[PDB]
């Protein structure tokens, strides 16, 4: 029988007004004998009709993958509305329903602190710039780095870790050529979260 | 005080007929106070004649497209300095620091253009089975309380139709 | 039919000579009608016989859980020897075999850097003490905190994140009262890893 | 230079007959140079007579258990100052900063004692179905190149047999 997986929109798509967030209802293990799948979408119980079906895709393991995409409103998602996807197919005894929405709990603003590289690390060829983002809720977030308005791609960010106060925290590490650091270059840690003013905040770091 | 808007996007997208693609504009808005504001993300499209060596964008004119020199641009056929029809507009109302841009979405309009569409809950434009008819100079302008707070341009076209766009600015 | 899961020893048990590391072969879904399970252990192909069977445990979901424990030598594990557990039972058409051993790859010494709280943090109730442990391989590690020889339990450590150079890094955050930090108190980050001299190193943090 | 050994463990373990438990000694060794060394983790057991008010450990004697005053302790029946049989010994050879203690494990010996055993690849002692016969004063001594680098004591016994152990030390 087919299986269903309901995915939430990307954090950046929900936090930026210049983007379009969407919920994705993926149906796997669709058979060749019965590939026709019906979708019924609901938002807080109220059925909606603006969803679109992505083009069918052959998986080569004897099944198809049928997907439905529903566009959501930034404020609807952020306000904790529930999205339900009902999937019906002749090889399914009864319709399958999955529900997903934002994590419930009072949103808390993340505290962002930039931390310079340890003096002990200067003996190495490249150094580590840290950015501590803590006290945030929910875990949906986006953290990036930049310098002179240009994006710095040489970083790794830990997954959110649940703190002892019910909030989340994480650490992001940008690695730069020691020369760049010692020269006074200014680097910034950009964080996007719903509880921040205008969903954004930027914290700089330099020698 | 007020609102700050910053836009980021490549200046050109070269496409071959039949391809499907979308723009990749990035827009961030920061409300410095708790005042309520309205926002409009507007897309303008300009014809780029074959005989034009390059397109000229009259920057100062974007802010007052009704001035004589802007309504009748000196570089006439190759100038982006005023407009009538708006290709597309996504509007926001009742926006604030606490009810930020995505959440304050209100209306969306788009001219009937074969193969053109909004990529759902996004300010980017999507082109399906692109054809030469889609080539031209596109401008994305962001208004806050009916005043431009940010703008950018993208020349979207096939290689043969492409003409460099130049921003004519004050000293 | 029964299922098998083979677990490696704890990092601290392999790194401390005062402890005894062991591999655990767990067999779940053992049936009430045929709970007799035979174990055959191998170390690099050579069959060994010093394993012990843990007392049988009723799961209350119609099945038993049968477990076998094999004690290993610190050096044998650290040297990358392979441990295979073969599980035979009447309800099993053919014996099930699982193999586990240390992660293969040249071991690299972790660099440990302690990072003090941000100036911006000096106005909150509690401050954050950071410890950056990077450049290590394999990911098997143990990180703890202490002050005046006494263990500080108020910390959270991110899981190891794979860096762009094939090594791992992580961050540990200890949260303390501004008073303590202000007073000049000495806090430490204890790290245990096979690649460290004596599998140990401490990094102090104070003013 | 040389090696530093630090030991940590509670000073007492009270048990009731029939219980199964083990010691929880922690030992860390730090080699400050690349010199090769040998190590021996030795467990000593001392009888604690019922008539003793307390046991006395002659610390200085641990380093020279063959001196007259150590072989014939003044507190005679209630003194831990010398030994003959060693309850258990885990030996290490060819150890170094790069071939650290666990990896340099070589031999292990333990006296035949009902219910006593090594908890596999560990320096701790395990007592199964503990009985009054197991009560006594235990010392864990760590030697590096045949010289004591660390030591600790644990009075392991039932409540009725327990006697406080006191370390007699120099000024
Ligand atoms: C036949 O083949 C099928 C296709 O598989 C192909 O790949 C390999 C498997 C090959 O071996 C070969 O078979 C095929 O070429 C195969 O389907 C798979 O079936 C799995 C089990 O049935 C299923 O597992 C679940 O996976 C969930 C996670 O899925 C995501 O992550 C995986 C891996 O990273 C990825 O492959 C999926 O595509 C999913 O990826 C996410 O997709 C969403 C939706 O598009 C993205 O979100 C949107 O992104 C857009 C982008 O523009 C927008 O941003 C929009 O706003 C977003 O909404 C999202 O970004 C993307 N994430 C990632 C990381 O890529 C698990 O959640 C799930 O586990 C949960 O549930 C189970 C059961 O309840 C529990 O056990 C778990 O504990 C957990 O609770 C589960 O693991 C695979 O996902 C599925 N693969 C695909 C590609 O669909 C099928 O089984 C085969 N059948 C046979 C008989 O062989
Ligand atoms: C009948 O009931 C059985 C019991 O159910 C009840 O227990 C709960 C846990 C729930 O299961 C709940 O429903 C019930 O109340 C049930 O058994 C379960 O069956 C699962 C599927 O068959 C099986 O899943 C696998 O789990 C692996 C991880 O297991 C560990 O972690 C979980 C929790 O994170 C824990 O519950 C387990 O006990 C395991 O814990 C580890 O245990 C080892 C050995 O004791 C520890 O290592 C030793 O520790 C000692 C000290 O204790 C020494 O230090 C020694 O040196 C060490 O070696 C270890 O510390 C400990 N770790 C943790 C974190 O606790 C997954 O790895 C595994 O995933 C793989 O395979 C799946 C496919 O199966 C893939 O999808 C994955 O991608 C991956 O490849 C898998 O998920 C459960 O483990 C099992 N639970 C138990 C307790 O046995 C049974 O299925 C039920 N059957 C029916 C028909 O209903």
């Amino acid at each position: 029988g087919p299986s269903v997986f309901l995915f939430p929109p990307k954090p950046k798509d929900t936090l930026m007004i210049s983007r379009t967030p969407e919920v994705t209802c993926v149906v796997v293990d669709v058979s060749h004998e019965d590939p026709e799948v019906k979708f019924n979408w609901y938002v807080d119980g109220v059925e909606v009709h603006n969803a679109k079906t992505k083009p069918r895709e052959e998986q080569y393991n004897s099944t198809y993958r049928v997907v439905s995409v529903l566009t959501v409103l930034h404020q609807d998602w952020l306000n904790g509305k529930e999205y339900k996807c009902k999937v019906s197919n002749k090889a399914l005894p009864a319709p399958i329903e999955k529900t997903i929405s934002k994590a419930k709990g009072q949103p808390r603003e993340p505290q962002v602190y930039t931390l310079p590289p340890s003096r002990e690390e200067m003996t190495k060829n490249q150094v580590s710039l840290t950015c501590l983002v803590k006290g945030f809720y929910p875990s949906d977030i986006a953290v990036e780095w930049e310098s002179n308005g240009q994006p710095e791609n040489n970083y790794k960010t830990t997954p959110p870790v649940l703190d002892s106060d019910g909030s989340f925290f994480l650490y992001s590490k940008l690695t730069v050529d020691k020369s760049r650091w010692q020269q006074g270059n200014v680097f910034s840690c950009s964080v996007m979260h719903e509880a921040l003013h205008n969903h954004y905040t930027q914290k700089s770091l330099s020698l | 005080r007020g609102v700050t808007v910053r836009m980021e996007t490549p200046e050109a997208i070269l496409f071959s007929p039949g391809e499907t693609f979308s723009t990749n504009v990035s827009i961030h808005a920061i409300a410095h106070d708790d005042q309520t504001y309205s926002m409009d993300v507007v897309w303008l499209r300009f014809d780029v004649p074959t005989s034009c060596a390059e397109m000229r964008i009259y920057e100062s004119c974007l802010y007052h497209p009704q001035l004589p020199e802007c309504l009748s641009p000196a570089d006439a056929p190759c100038a982006a300095s005023t407009w009538t029809s708006r290709l597309a507009v996504r509007s926001y109302a009742g926006c604030s620091r606490t009810n930020p841009p995505p959440r304050c979405s209100a209306e969306a309009h788009m001219e009937p253009v074969p193969g053109l569409a909004w990529q759902a809950a996004s300010v980017n434009l999507e082109f399906r089975d692109a054809s030469p008819q889609h080539s031209g100079l596109y401008l994305c302008v962001v208004y806050v309380n009916d005043h431009i707070h940010a703008w950018g341009h993208i020349t979207i076209s096939t290689a043969a139709q492409y003409r460099n766009a130049v921003v004519e600015q004050p000293l």
